[PDB]
């Protein structure tokens, strides 16, 4: 029956059981020491993190924790200073609109950009 | 606006085309092509007095 | 705009303008110029 | 090159050459054949 | 071609035996002709096949992946087709894009 | 490029005024030389808007 | 033999071990790192 | 380059994981990247090296050899150099041949 | 079944081989 074919499964598997804790005893191996015993002081740890991040956050909220975050960076700073070229770019830009009847010279905006 | 506006179609076709100068002198797009061949066969329309294209529906063009 | 619509703009060429009897002949005149035949400009014996 | 259609295909060309510039009966050129000795070397080829 | 991970092979000299796999009389005479000594070639005669065996000092490429910095190129519109040209299919299989 | 009159220099940068942070950093990016990679720059107005 | 006994079992002895480990740690990283923003935007007599 | 020895490698999916073995932190995470759930890699706190297992299923590359047909080329005498003339090192090494 | 028992005939052989 599928009963005792699940005895012999679990039979055998005791036996390899068996014998691996008394290799790994041999070995001074330890099955759980970087298992479940780390495992378990790591969460301890985050628990202990999560709780002084709770505190935070409950003391200052979600908008002011988001807000908080740092975004400057040197390497994000954009400098303009190319007024040489910008200068004739314009220039040339208003002669144009000047010879194809987009401008004259009462409008203000052409004062503006003179 | 309204169809019943075609019912004296050469002056209007005479607006029309002083309207858009350009359509007397682009020939007809592919696009527009099956466009008039589609209403050409339109169901519930008389069929056309002429024959637009020699295809597989030359005999109905043709026989209707 | 047939093209655009029929997805055939590429028309691969399955056949050179002369046959492999006037391949040469046409080769050596320099005056052998493609005639229309049939809707296709082929090079005809006429002209070599 | 030492391969069936371009060694084939190399001495008709040059025949038809001939016979088209009516290169006179009784005079051909002689073929030389470097990369019987210096193999093919690709593009080097028509410099060696 | 995922540029984050571009793919590479590493040199290994493998410290152990693999285990043996199967594969054609051909397959096994090539790697048995590469490896020699570091390798091991014997016809399962129940079918015809050969099993291989990678022993201990032999040359192995196991893969890894790098995470290359060059995310960004000007490609050609995605979904851009020869078939779409009018390109025959036979003609899209033997050349290159 | 339509206003930056002769000798004028725009420098946009991305900046939390609500975090302690950007603000020393931002400072010290403004007043540290060129070669530091600052500016080297002495402000002559603020306009903390 | 320990290995060939744990592959029969499909016992993992590196399962619960430093996989979850490792996991774990790089967990209370991410929450160290909001944390040490927090403190660093406003200080320790703030935090206390 | 021995014709009658050429070299290449096979694809195989490995059905047994390999015996770990040790190389930088670099490489490891390399190795990760590219395998994943078919590799597994942990630092040595005692050095800083990484060990790197890999598992059943993944795919390694075992190189092969193949009795090649094309045995004879038409060669630069052997012995030729360029520096006998007069090219320097440094360009020998820098340029292609 | 047969087929379950022949699993575990081959698991054990599978151990005692390797």
């Amino acid at each position: 029956d599928s009963a005792a074919l699940d005895a012999l499964t679990a039979e055998n598997k005791k036996l390899a059981k068996q014998q691996l804790e008394v290799l790994a005893r041999y070995l001074q191996s330890r099955l759980k020491q970087g298992s479940l015993k780390s495992f378990i002081k790591e969460k301890e740890a985050s628990a202990v993190l999560q709780k002084e991040l709770d505190l935070w956050e409950a003391e200052h909220g979600e908008f002011y924790a988001k807000g908080i975050q740092p975004t400057f960076s040197a390497l994000k700073s954009r400098t303009y200073d190319s007024y040489w070229n910008w200068a004739r770019q314009d220039v040339l830009s208003m002669y144009f609109d000047i010879i194809f009847g987009k401008l004259t010279s009462v409008d203000r905006e052409t004062i503006n950009q003179c | 606006q309204n169809f019943n506006q075609l019912n004296e179609p050469e002056q209007f076709t005479a607006d029309f085309f002083e309207k858009f100068p350009q359509a007397g002198k682009q020939l007809i797009s592919e696009e527009d092509c099956d466009y008039f061949l589609m209403l050409a066969a339109r169901p519930g329309q008389k069929p056309v007095p002429f024959v637009p294209v020699l295809d597989e529906r030359f005999e109905f063009f043709f026989k209707k | 705009h047939n093209a655009i619509t029929r997805n055939t703009m590429f028309v691969a060429k399955d056949k050179a303008p002369y046959s492999d009897e006037l391949e040469q002949p046409v080769y050596l005149d320099p005056l052998a110029r493609v005639e229309e035949n049939k809707k296709k400009l082929v090079f005809s014996d006429k002209t070599i | 090159t030492s391969t069936v259609a371009n060694d084939k295909n190399e001495s008709a060309t040059i025949n038809n050459m001939m016979k088209h510039l009516g290169r006179s009966e009784g005079n051909p050129v002689f073929g030389v054949f470097q990369k019987y000795l210096t193999g093919h070397p690709k593009g080097a080829a028509g410099a060696w | 071609y995922d540029p984050k991970k571009k793919q590479m092979i590493q040199e290994i000299v493998v410290q152990h035996d693999l285990e043996p796999f199967e594969c054609s009389k051909e397959t096994a005479e090539q790697y048995k002709h590469e490896h020699g000594e570091k390798c091991e070639i014997f016809e399962i005669e129940e079918s015809g096949e050969y099993t291989v065996r990678i022993l201990k000092g032999a040359t192995l490429y196991v893969p890894k992946a790098l995470r290359f910095d060059r995310l960004v190129a000007g490609q050609i519109p995605t979904g851009w087709d020869a078939r779409t040209y009018g390109i025959p299919e036979d003609t899209i299989s033997q050349v290159d894009p | 490029a339509r206003y930056g009159a002769a000798g004028s220099t725009l420098i946009v940068v991305p900046f939390n005024q609500g975090s302690k942070q950007d603000v020393d950093a931002l400072v010290q990016y403004i007043y540290d030389e060129p070669k530091k990679g600052g500016l080297g720059w002495d402000l002559d107005a603020i306009i903390p808007f």
